[PDB]
């Protein structure tokens, strides 16, 4: 499936490299007409990157799904972009993970796609 | 000289730091410790020894980053606004040191806490372990220093803020995350949000100055990089055995060590270098209060 991304420092990047799933970064214009899935990162106090929140306003018909980046020393708050996004979509979380994942992470997600398609 | 413009914007991040940096600041000026009483006169001398123990040497660590690191970092950068974010993440550094000192006046006396700081200005290996980190500090302390020696203070404060700290964090957090000492738990969590963002910060700062260096010193530095995290790694395990031994959770906390080593390689832009393992649960339950 194709996957939509916004990273700011590079951890999103990275992770999306491990994956072998074609994904593209997110930017202004980007419409996309596939289904696709979201990785995002989490900025303060639990929040969607506003690059992220402008681009589900003309994209969230195909969005099937969403991760989050973040970091579990946030506690309640870890990666809860996901959780705003899932819920104002109506889409699966499909998973959290740390900075750029750990190869558990990549795996999870991989078979939460599958799952989910 | 220049005046700082923030109406002309010198990167792409600084600007969000610098509103993050007020906003964590605000939420730490709302409520505090004393509830905990109940709880810490249920814990043995040896925890109680142990929890004053670590909190003593984080003292030590934010005082020396407040009072060394971030000032000298910043009194070199040129981009100004970058340097705001500093001047203000360093503030923060002294702002923890004092809500330390307030969960200890609310668990020891007077004379309790001034045998800890004792203890910790003597104490050898807290001696090294700071004094390794401050020695990448103190080489600034001249007029015009190189690219190298800069990335190497840059690298040497995000060790400090991303790692480093996290060998006593984790006795705090693993009580709270069984409900003991919460309130002083729930001020920790607050610091070590500040910290985390700060590891961010001075790791985009190290990374952009990496870029300039040439191969032959970026090799140079990846090098010193690379002996810097397994020296301290070494001084941790050590660390570690005097303080957690006497309570049975030495090979937690290493592990927790790792674990936080990991995040501070990656803020740098690095690979991690130790195994990769979920993070111990109870303390994960911990960071998980209010
Ligand atoms: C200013 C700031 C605020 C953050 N807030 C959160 C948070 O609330 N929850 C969370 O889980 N992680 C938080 N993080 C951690 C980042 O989301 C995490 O580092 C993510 O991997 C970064 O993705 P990127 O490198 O692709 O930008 C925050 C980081 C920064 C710098
Ligand atoms: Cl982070
Ligand atoms: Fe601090
Ligand atoms: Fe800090």
């Amino acid at each position: 499936m194709l996957v939509a991304y916004d990273s700011m420092t590079g951890n999103v990047k990275r992770f999306i490299h491990k994956l072998n799933m074609p994904a593209v970064q997110i930017d202004e214009d980007l419409v996309i007409d596939e289904d696709f899935i979201l990785i995002t990162y989490t900025t303060g106090f639990g929040n969607v990157p506003e690059r992220v929140l402008d681009f589900l306003e003309r994209n969230n018909e195909k969005l099937k799904g969403v991760s989050a980046s973040g970091n579990r020393n946030w506690g309640d708050m870890f990666g809860a972009s996901a959780d705003k996004i899932s819920t104002k979509y109506e889409v699966p979380i499909v998973s959290k993970f740390e900075l750029s994942g750990t190869n558990n992470d990549v795996e999870y997600f991989k078979e939460r796609v599958r799952e989910i398609a | 000289m220049r005046a700082v413009n923030w109406n002309k914007k010198e990167d792409d991040f600084s600007l969000m730091f610098w509103k993050q940096n007020i906003a964590q600041f605000w939420t730490e000026e709302e409520i505090a410790v004393s509830s905990d009483k109940n709880t810490w006169v249920q814990l043995s001398k040896e925890e109680q020894i142990a929890y004053k123990r670590v909190l003593g040497g984080l003292t030590l660590l934010d005082t020396k980053q407040g009072g060394e690191g971030m000032p000298l970092v910043l009194v070199h950068l040129e981009n100004l606004q970058a340097k705001s974010v500093l001047a203000f993440m360093g503030a923060m550094e002294e702002v923890h040191a004092k809500s330390y000192s307030h969960i200890f006046t609310t668990l020891a006396t007077e004379e309790e806490i001034d045998d800890i700081f004792d203890w910790v200005d003597n104490h050898p290996l807290l001696e090294k372990k700071a004094g390794i980190i401050t020695s990448y500090y103190r080489r600034l302390l001249k007029p015009e220093v190189t690219k190298k020696e800069l990335y190497m203070a840059m690298v040497a404060s995000v060790f400090l803020e991303s790692y480093l700290f996290y060998s006593g964090f984790f006795y705090p957090l693993y009580l709270a995350g069984q409900g003991k000492l919460t309130a002083s738990g729930e001020i920790i969590n607050l610091i070590i949000r500040d910290e985390s963002i700060h590891g961010v910060f001075v790791g985009i700062l190290a990374q952009q100055i990496f870029a300039e260096l040439s191969a032959e010193e970026q090799q140079e530095v990846q090098k010193e990089t690379q002996e810097l995290l397994m020296e301290l790694y070494e001084i941790e395990m050590a660390y570690t055995e005097e303080i957690y031994t006497s309570i049975g959770l030495v090979e937690d906390v290493n592990r927790f060590v790792r674990y936080n080593a990991n995040k501070g390689l990656m803020n740098l832009g690095l690979e991690p270098k130790f195994e990769e393992e979920e993070i111990n649960p109870i303390v994960l339950n911990g960071l998980r209060t209010d």
